[PDB]
């Protein structure tokens, strides 16, 4: 027989219509809802193996997905089951996300929109660091726009929550986290210790990306990355970076010695507005307690020049 | 919204196992039951008192949904458990959480043979009813813990290490016996809590420099009034529950 169920709906209120979930990886649809055409993402709960019942992994997700909501954050409007079994967790559709932009030839932002996706990409930052979340996988594939022109940060399912670490014991909070190309310096070095500013060097890669169209940085691995890096914001030092030196991977990996920081330069050609280049900059930082914060990223002159930012309605 | 998994005295009157055959105060012990089991097991597997009150809630609120009739105690907490302890940080394994299970619900017989079908299908069982026990709950996870809402009171009333340490254990004993999670706030529970604490320990807490009490610095909506009739209905349930008061009891 059967079990009531008042609060989780079957997923068939839902008419699948097309795979979207690329990179092979989530098993993401598009769909539609039967009764008012409202149209949603689904996204099915993996369960490959699990052979401890139902996927921590998806538990945090979904606790996280619950906690955030705002205006720049992706918004689960409910979680769905089927009647083996399966989950789905369903997001508000949203047409377009900027990495299908930024590679799409026919596309172009003004200045003023760039600094709109800037704004908006900065300010769901500020919301969910202010919430105690990492997103630790920024990268354009993950950045959606809607029809109306409002960007969301999505795909939580790398996300966790971070802890004002005091008491005298660092945190161990996972490395191998973030995509290769869109990771920061400190996790390469194995840090395990870090926080809110590895978000903002993604939001890095993510500005300059906004120009050049092309991830900026592409390496083979976490040594190619690493020197790629430093090929573009100098060398890593204690000079640079105050107590670097302590990672056991510092010298203990054939970092390049001789570098000196290339940055608005290697980028000038692409982006041509001063206060762009400067953001830019300050966000590919080195040492993560020396790189900009969103709150001070956002009351950046960038944000308050001429061209002001403009709504979005180029796409 | 925010008012889904609190109830009336009416729909705590009319709950699911109610339509099964069950009386009230039957239901009342079987969560009883079950919360006692949920604390062995806990302790056994070692487990925060954080992770054992999550799983009391989930299986309170699960309670409001199905019926003891179709779901008995003793297979629904070692789920529940099970799933608690994920939510909140301290993942125990599945083998390990039925070892423990079966131990306590039946400390004569010997575990069965991991290789055994007998046992391969009690796992099958539990991960199935993790699996229903989220979606009985709307995959809502998150609960408000109540002991840092207890805290926090004892500490705007300056109170004694006893009178805080007696408050954590009205605090802790309401969840186990009476159904207050889910008819009150974790704020007035609290309350409730620190209320009794106060007159089993025969404090006065003085009255404000203005006037105002102290529990309206916690919850506009709490009247002494209901903090007596809480504190009278906790209060009958401890008399009620054997060695329990005992723990509590000024002996000198
Ligand atoms: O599983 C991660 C990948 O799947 C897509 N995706 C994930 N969550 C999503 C939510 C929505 Cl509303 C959309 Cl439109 C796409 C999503 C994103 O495009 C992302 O690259």
């Amino acid at each position: 027989d059967s079990v009531e169920c008042p609060f989780c709906d079957e997923v068939s209120k839902y008419e699948k219509l097309a795979k979207i979930g690329q990179g092979t990886f989530g098993e993401v649809f598009k769909a539609r809802h039967r009764k008012t055409g409202q149209k949603v993402a689904l996204k099915k709960v993996l369960m490959e193996n699990e052979k401890e019942g139902f996927p921590i992994t998806a538990l945090r997700e979904i606790k996280i997905l619950q906690l955030l909501k705002h205006e720049n954050v992706v918004n689960l409007i409910e979680i769905c089951r089927t009647k083996k079994g399966s989950i789905y967790l369903v997001f508000d559709f949203c047409e377009h996300d900027l990495a299908g932009l930024l590679s799409n030839v026919l596309v172009k932002f003004t200045l003023s929109e760039i600094k709109r996706v800037m704004q908006m990409l900065l300010n769901g930052l500020y919301y969910i660091h202010r919430n105690k979340i990492l997103h630790r996988d920024m990268k354009a594939a993950n950045v959606l726009i809607t029809r109306d022109g409002v960007l969301k940060l999505a795909d939580f399912g790398l996300a966790r929550a971070f802890s004002l670490a005091k008491n005298s014991q660092p945190n161990r909070y996972t490395n191998r986290v973030v995509t290769l190309w869109y990771r920061p310096p400190e996790l390469l070095l194995g840090e395990r210790d870090y926080g809110p500013p590895i978000d903002l060097w993604g939001a890095g890669c993510i500005m300059a990306e906004m120009w050049t169209r092309s991830p900026i940085m592409q390496g083979n691995t976490e040594q190619h990355q690493l020197a790629l890096i430093s090929q573009l914001c100098g060398s890593i030092t204690p000079e640079v970076w105050p107590n670097v030196d302590n990672y056991e991977l510092y010298e203990k990996l054939e970092l390049v010695k001789g570098q000196k920081r290339k940055v608005k330069d290697r980028l000038k050609a692409y982006v041509r507005d001063p206060y762009a280049l400067d953001l830019i900059d300050k966000l590919l930082v080195l040492d993560p307690a020396q790189r900009i914060d969103s709150d001070d990223a956002l009351n950046h002159d960038f944000f308050w020049s001429d061209p002001m930012p403009s709504d979005l309605k180029g796409m | 919204n925010n008012k889904r998994w609190y109830f009336t005295r009416e729909q705590l009157e009319n709950s699911p196992s109610r339509r099964f055959g069950v009386d009230p105060d039957k239901e009342l012990s079987y969560r009883q039951q079950a919360a006692n089991l949920l604390q062995d097991m806990g302790q056994r597997l070692n487990v925060s008192q954080l992770t054992i009150n999550t799983a009391i809630v989930y299986m309170h609120r699960f309670y409001m949904i199905q019926s003891f009739t179709r779901f008995p105690g003793n297979s629904v907490a070692p789920a529940a458990l099970f799933l608690a302890a994920k939510v909140e940080g301290q993942p125990k394994k599945l083998e390990h959480v039925i070892k423990v299970a079966h131990t306590c619900l039946h400390p004569q017989e010997s575990l069965p043979d991991t290789r055994s079908e007998a046992y391969l299908q009690q796992v099958q069982d539990l991960v199935i009813l993790e699996s229903i026990i989220l979606q009985t709950l709307g995959f809502e996870l998150t609960i408000d813990h109540p002991h840092t809402h207890v805290v926090k009171c004892t500490q705007l009333v300056r109170a004694s290490k006893d009178l805080a340490q007696t408050s954590y254990f009205m605090a802790t004993n309401s969840l186990h016996l009476t159904t207050f999670s889910l008819q009150y706030t974790p704020p007035v529970v609290a309350c409730v809590c620190i209320h009794l604490a106060c007159k089993w320990s025969n404090w006065e807490i003085p009255v404000s420099t203005d006037g105002k009490h102290w529990w309206e610095y916690v919850d506009a909506t709490v009247t002494l009034e209901l903090l007596d009739e809480l504190t009278h209905e906790l209060l009958q349930i401890l008399e009620k529950t054997p060695n329990r008061l005992k723990r509590i009891w000024n002996w000198r």
